[PDB]
């Protein structure tokens, strides 16, 4: 149930809230909405056990 | 009218101020816009709402707005 952001392209200002989720890209080839080469989904689960 | 935010075509909650002779509506939500943002005379993650006094009452109104540390002055 708990979702966290892995990394962003820039630092976060204090008291800033982000709602929309976009595909992370760290290369020349665009993701185009598909988590392929050098593309990772920033939202992940904690997985508490 | 004053629009504060990053992107207009969704993707970012946008601060919206509507000023007239009756009430001031301060609202930071998504909302739907066309290519011409204007107010006519004759949605997903809506969170912030506020109601305040009307701002307005050889007529110059010097206005300075500040956005520091998440506070609007």
């Amino acid at each position: 149930n708990y979702l966290y952001r892995l990394l962003r392209k820039s630092k976060l200002k204090p008291f800033e809230r982000d709602i929309s989720t976009e595909i992370y890209q760290a290369g020349n080839k665009p993701c185009n909405g598909v988590a392929g080469p050098n593309c990772y989904s920033p939202l992940q689960s904690y997985g508490f056990r | 009218g004053w629009i504060f935010g990053t992107t207009l075509d969704s993707k970012t909650q946008s601060l919206l101020i509507v000023n007239n002779a009756t009430n001031v509506v301060i609202k930071v939500c998504e909302f739907q816009f066309c290519n011409d943002p204007f107010l006519d005379v004759y949605a997903n993650n809506c969170t912030f709402e506020y109601v305040s006094q009307p701002f307005l009452m050889k007529n110059l109104r010097e206005f300075v707005f500040k956005n520091i540390d998440g506070y609007f002055k």
